């Protein structure tokens, strides 16, 4: 609430308060639980496994996971002519399109 | 069910390592060159090509 | 009983998936998996050893 | 190749076996140091 | 970095050819002539499977 | 696909993924999911709880 830097807490809004709580708080999952890479801003990018939903929550200072879901239907697209199954040992170097780190875009 | 046995690879940089036949079950030996290993620190060799 | 680990330790080794994407050496990097029981079961060979301090 | 009886033995206990597999090695890359090989087909785990 | 493939097993016949394939994970296959017409042709496959061409 | 994972005295988790098809091998005629109370005895294979090998 004072316009800080850190990689612990985050903002967020109860009846004209902003408070604070941790990254481990936050959860997202479509059939398991995603792994989490970009946290900026208002912003969060993870890769995630084969999507019917997603779901995001974190809990309260009070310690009351608010937990909510939103219907979004995710299928990442293949790579080549192989509906394959994760990144083996032998790739051959495709092209493809991926977000950055960068913070300040 | 058979079974698939490799060892650890021979490694020859500043050299060029060469085969010895033997009558295994499958026999498979190649030697490649021009590879270039990477570890801890970085390279295990010195020279590349 | 179970005294033969006495003369090992781990294997830092390439995993290609370290999540994150991209690959690291990991010292729990897989090297052998074996499934030949027909009861499901997955006997995963692993680098690091465990019990034996 | 790739058929139950790829590889073959007399006995149980026999150490001679016949092998029909070709496990037929590939090219490793930059880093990449392992032992990139074509993997045999089994008999048995499609055979069931 | 994508997936190669395994390569399979293939005898010939008296003018055609019979490749025995196996994949793991779903995947495609195609062929062609190289005349004036390609008489293109594809299928997906999942299970090990001969063909005759 | 396959994960390993567990946490350094570093307080970082590592996880390891491999690609690998598990596929259960179905028993008996029936396309069960978990054994019941109400079963019959089919002869299968497993791994016992032994340490000398």
């Amino acid at each position: 609430t004072d316009d800080s830097h850190d990689w612990t807490k985050l903002r967020y809004m109860d009846s004209h308060t902003p408070a604070d709580a941790e990254r481990a708080g936050l959860l997202v999952r479509t059939s398991a639980p995603c792994t989490i890479t970009g946290t900026m801003g208002h912003f969060i990018l993870a890769r995630c496994p084969k999507g019917e939903t997603l779901t995001v929550g974190f809990t309260d200072s009070r310690k009351i996971s608010h937990t909510c879901t939103h219907p979004f239907h995710h299928e990442p697209p293949v790579i080549g002519r192989e509906r394959f199954h994760s990144r083996p040992q032998h790739g051959k170097e495709l092209p493809c399109s991926t977000y950055v780190q960068s913070t300040a875009a | 069910e058979y079974k698939t046995v490799i060892p650890s690879p021979y490694v020859k940089c500043c050299g060029t390592a060469e085969c010895k036949d033997k009558s295994l079950p499958d026999y498979s030996c190649k030697v490649f060159t021009g590879v270039y290993p990477f570890m801890w620190g970085g390279a295990y060799c010195f020279c590349d090509a | 009983n179970f005294n033969v680990y006495k003369a090992t330790r781990p294997y830092l080794a390439h995993c290609p998936d370290c999540g994150e994407g991209h690959s690291c050496h990991s010292p729990i990097a897989l090297e052998r998996i074996r499934n030949e029981a027909t009861d499901g079961t997955l006997k995963i060979q692993v680098s690091l050893q465990i019990g034996i301090k | 190749p790739g058929q139950f009886g790829d590889i073959q033995s007399r006995t149980p206990e026999s150490k001679d076996v016949y092998a029909n597999t070709q496990l037929v090695l590939q090219r490793p890359a930059a880093g990449t140091v392992h032992v990139p090989y074509s993997q045999a087909p089994s008999g048995f785990k499609y055979w069931l | 970095r994508v997936p190669k493939a395994r390569n399979p097993t293939v005898t010939y016949g008296k003018n055609q050819v019979t490749m025995l394939l196996y994949p793991d994970h779903p995947t495609l296959l195609s062929y062609r002539n190289m005349g004036q017409e390609p008489n293109y042709h594809e299928e997906w496959v999942t299970h090990k499977k001969e063909v005759t061409l």
